[PDB]
RNA sequence: ACCUCGUUGGAUCAGGACAUCCCGAUGGUGCAGCCGCUAUUAAAGGUUCGUUUGUUCAACGAUUAAAGUCCUACGUGAU
RNA sequence: CCCAUAGUAGGCCUAAAAGCAGCCACCAAUUAAGAAAGCGUUCAAGCUCAACACAAAAAUCCCAAACAUAUA
């Protein structure tokens, strides 16, 4: 599900991945959202590759890192698969997500004004 | 548009918006009064 | 809540209005936040909290109407924003990329081209400096700027 | 004579000598016949062209019948054309007559933000509020370790690092920028 | 300006001001006037029947107009301010009157009725309707007031 | 729409004043002055008179005339026709309450005027404030 | 280039200027 | 506009948004513009009727109504 | 507080900045149109050949949509 | 947001300059009023206010990756 990261505040807009073709000319920079659309994977690939240490080892981790933009994984990966990792943001609710007990345990702040359009 | 540091309402019909980003002074009656920050 | 029904012939109709729960836990408080205790315990996310303050299409509603402080209300009209941009309140809408905690409209931000150096460094703002003095559990205070 | 009184350019008889730019200004702190001024919060110096700035806008823009303006500052005089040394709190132009502060700050304050340092617009009363509310900060203040304390008592050794002039300035003022919040 | 010793600037952060937090915010926690009085009080018992209009619709002239075409009777108009007139509902003992003055009010205090011929000049102007009154501790409604003056 | 004129029922052309004034609406002059010269004959001659003429969409005249100006009739009054320069120290003729009296008898009668007041103190303060502007001073 | 005090050096010359306190008041008697 | 009716019972509960709206737009100072409109103001909940001579009537219970509600909706018909 | 005086062109190839000379989009105008002036955005592309001069620069001739301002150790003489 | 009647174009001169060319007083009506604080008229006229009423930039290619919420 790397296609459906989220990034905190205006980082898809604001965030730039830079890169040189090592042409003349060649120097290309393109925003979050844009490398997201194009690659659905560059960004968390880009990510681990640098926060992992920057030697001759660096490569090789990521040889053992396999990235897929949605939920499906290849069979003989999923059956690889020992451990689900928690996920590191608890993602939260949306109203049409909150169940109606809850609505209603939550009180009521402010008496609105009966005479209001709204 | 003029660009300004300041944005100074000319006329009483000039009015401050905030769009995409930046302050501007509109106006119907005097577009000449258009300002951008 | 009055609703204008139309026929042409147009005329407004009074409706069910909800009442504030009953036992505030701090009654004769200056807002409701301040009455139920929330000064500095609601965020972006609190959907149940923001929504009480908020037009059927996503707008916000007046201070004079909520009753609440100036402050309260920046603080709970930019969680609305954020939530509205985080997708939170899907069915206050005015008729794909996931965020959360976007101070800027998206369509206003321009990509940060040039990044200056490490003792000026331009960036990325998280969050809403309004919310600076929420209560904070964590023992480094909230990241504003990434 | 309302009206701010002409000066020259170059002094008549050029005197020969008696920073001066740095540190709180000791001379005409205070109001003398009238009741606005600019206040200095900074030290720097005033040239020829400063000062008819300062006659030019303050004559046109007040009204004579009911306004009148004097210079608390003298004319230029250290050579370079010559200047005249501001301090930081020195008032330049002081400003009476039967008027108000809302009718004087408008140009007051067009004319300090001309001046070549940071300069206000201040009344009598808008003074006696910023001395007040700065005593009422120096005493609330909820920092144990005042620049004044660790100076005075050399803690750290930081006068290996402060000026003899820092045990006076109090951190108040740097070079000939009084710094106004610094408590 | 120039750039501090480093040491310099932790010292003047360190010293840097701190104001008082107080521990709950304060804002969270909990003779025209006079000669009016005495001028609607001394009406109040001079009028002897009273009719209140929305005398705001016309121009200075039409106002003026009127103005004469009232003052040609005995009848004189009024006009205070409705902050003031709530109170005075109250204290003259009219719990019917207080629906009656909102908004802009222009009392027609008289003791005479040349009512007939005032809504004749009325009748020539399709608006500015007639409002409820009170003759002589006696609320009349406009209906009233037509009855009255046939 | 409205147009006020202060002009002198003596001379009823004097020109500039009353010609490319009036004719931006579009009048006939003549018209104008014949019936201002009617009315400068049913009132004394030779004398400053405000006009209340409404140049009606139609364009037709409807010339209203009431009492002449306050401030020459009290010049003559007082037996001045150049008014006083200071006007606040300088004087130059004076009027009695009696005559002030007289002369509010028949001020209070113009429509256009609007002076109307049923007390005579509404006029006679303001004819009295009119004075203390001018060059006259207010005897007794 | 500039450089910025952070918390924790503010931190530790706070805990610095305790200590010299404390000197202060053992040496006043 | 051709015509317009207002009516209201002050007599009975009092509604202000049809007393606004009478005091603003019935006034000279637009009808001097707006002269084409015949007012009348028939006072005995509330009733403001607009009748236009093409083919259009416009019936406002101002009870539960504001003066800025029934304005904005006047105005919109007018434009049509 | 006297006088005097102390690396650059061209050829070749061009890399880059935009503070844009032309080409593109847009706001204002004392913009009727044609024209200009001004401002925002835009660096993909382009931005001439000669006479005189050591002239770095400059003037002149004919053009061009334009004949841009610069940085690159005169950018570049192991070319 | 609403709204601005009028002694009178207050006087000196100023062709006239009336509130806006200037200096002199700056009174007065209704209930609410500056002989006017700003636009515009040769001058008027027309509009408002006050009064009632309700921050940045430069040239080879940005420059760790990222992160607001687990108890000091
Ligand atoms: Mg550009
Ligand atoms: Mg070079
Ligand atoms: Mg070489
Ligand atoms: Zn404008
Ligand atoms: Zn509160």
């Amino acid at each position: 599900n790397t296609r459906h990261i989220a990034f905190s505040g205006n980082k898809w807009e604001q965030k730039v991945y830079s890169s040189h073709t090592g042409y003349p000319g060649g120097f290309r920079q393109v925003t979050a959202a844009q490398l997201h659309l194009r690659d659905p994977v560059a960004i968390v690939k880009l990510a681990i590759y640098g926060m992992l240490p920057k030697n001759l080892h660096r490569r090789t981790m990521m040889e053992r890192l396999h990235l897929f933009p949605d939920e499906y994984i290849p069979e003989d990966i999923l059956k690889n698969l020992v451990e689900e990792l928690p996920q590191p943001r608890k993602i939260p609710k949306r109203l049409d997500e909150y169940t109606q007990e809850e609505i209603d345990a939550f009180p009521r702040l402010w008496t609105p004004p009966e005479d209001y359009r709204l | 548009f003029k660009n300004k540091t300041v944005l100074k309402k000319r006329c009483k019909d000039c009015y401050l918006v905030k769009r995409r980003g930046r302050w501007y002074v509109y106006c119907k009656t005097h577009p000449r009064h258009k300002q951008r920050q | 809540f009055r609703e204008v029904v139309e026929t042409t012939i147009i005329e407004g109709r009074i409706t069910a209005t909800p009442k504030e729960s009953p036992n505030p836990p701090n009654p004769s408080g200056q807002c409701p936040i301040c009455r139920w205790n929330l000064k500095h315990k609601y965020n972006y996310d609190d959907v149940l909290l923001l929504s009480q303050f908020i037009r059927p299409h996503g707008g916000m509603l007046p201070r004079k109407i909520t009753g609440l402080c100036q402050e309260e209300h920046r603080k709970i009209e930019e969680c609305v924003k954020m939530a509205h941009r985080a997708g939170l309140l899907p069915n206050h809408r005015p008729r794909q990329l996931n965020r959360y905690l976007t101070r800027w409209a998206p369509g206003s931000v321009k990509p940060i081209y040039k990044k200056g150096p490490r003792w000026n460094r331009v960036r990325m703002p998280v969050g809403s400096p309004l919310l600076r003095d929420n209560v904070c559990y964590s023992r480094t205070p909230w990241k504003l700027y990434h | 004579k309302p009206k701010l009184r002409f000066i020259e350019r170059a002094p008549l008889v050029p005197k020969v000598r008696r920073s001066d730019i740095r540190g709180p200004s000791t001379e005409a702190t205070e109001f003398t016949e009238g009741n606005f001024a600019i206040l200095a919060l900074g030290g720097g110096y005033l040239h020829w062209g400063h000062f008819e700035m300062m006659r030019l806008t303050i004559n046109r823009s007040m009204d004579p019948k009911n306004m009148f303006a004097i210079w608390r500052v003298p004319a230029p005089f250290k050579p370079i054309h010559y200047v005249t040394p501001v301090k930081a709190g020195r008032l330049v132009v002081e400003m009476g007559g039967r008027c108000e502060f809302e009718e004087v700050q408008g140009f007051l304050d067009q004319v300090a933000h001309k001046l070549p340092f940071a300069a206000k617009a201040v009344s009598r009363g808008t003074l006696e509020k910023m001395r007040k509310d700065q005593e009422e900060r120096e005493r609330n203040n909820q920092n144990p370790w005042t620049f004044e304390r660790i100076a005075t008592a050399n803690m750290l050794g930081i006068r290996k690092v402060l000026s003899p002039y820092d045990l006076t300035h109090k951190g108040k003022y740097w070079g000939k920028f009084y710094m106004p919040k610094r408590v | 300006r120039r750039v501090m010793h480093f040491q310099r600037q932790k010292l003047m952060a360190v010293t840097e001001y701190i104001p008082p937090k107080p521990a709950i915010h304060p804002s969270c926690l909990p003779g025209l006037i006079r000669l009016l009085r005495r001028e609607i009080a001394a009406v109040f018992q001079d009028n002897r029947m009273i009719a209140v209009c929305q005398n705001v619709a016309l121009s200075a002239e039409d106002k003026l107009l009127m103005r004469h075409q009232l003052r040609k009777h005995k009848i004189l108009m009024k006009v205070f301010p409705n902050q003031v007139l709530k109170p005075f509902l109250e204290d003259s003992k009219y719990q019917n009157l207080l629906p009656l003055f909102v908004g802009h009010n222009m009392l027609l205090v008289s003791e005479e009725p040349k009512v007939k011929e005032m809504v004749r000049i009325l009748r020539t102007v399709p608006f500015l309707p007639l409002l409820g009154g009170c003759i002589d501790d006696t609320i009349l409604s406009r209906q009233g007031f037509i009855n009255y003056s046939k | 729409g409205v147009i006020r004129a202060i002009v002198r029922a003596g001379l009823a052309m004097p020109g500039p004043p009353l010609g490319p004034v009036l004719g931006q609406r579009g009048v006939s002059i003549n018209q104008f002055c014949k019936e201002f010269n009617e009315r400068t004959k049913d009132i004394k001659e030779g004398i400053p008179l405000p006009t209340k003429i409404l140049v009606k969409p139609d364009r037709t005249f409807e010339i209203k005339i009431g009492q002449p100006t306050v401030s020459y009739f009290l010049k003559a009054a007082a037996g001045i026709e150049k008014g006083a320069r200071q006007t606040g120290k300088e004087v130059a003729g004076l009027v009695t309450l009696k005559h002030v009296y007289e002369i509010a008898r028949i001020k209070a009668q113009d429509e256009a005027f609007a002076l109307q007041d049923v007390p005579l103190s509404s006029v006679v303060r303001s004819i009295i404030g009119s004075a203390r502007s001018l060059g006259i001073r207010v005897v007794k | 280039r500039p450089r910025f005090v952070s918390l924790r050096a503010k931190q530790n010359m706070i805990r610095r200027l305790e200590i010299e306190a404390e000197n202060h008041y053992w040496l006043s008697m | 506009v051709k015509q317009v009716r207002v009516q209201f019972c002050p007599f009975e509960k009092n509604v202000e948004s049809t007393r606004t709206f009478l005091q603003t737009v019935s006034s000279e100072k637009v009808r001097s513009t707006n002269l084409n409109c015949s007012v009348i103001a028939d006072v005995r909940e509330p009733c403001v009727d607009v009748l236009f001579g093409d083919g259009h009537r416009l019936i406002m219970r101002g009870a539960h109504l504001t003066a800025l509600e029934m304005l904005t909706a006047f105005a919109s018909h007018i434009r049509a």
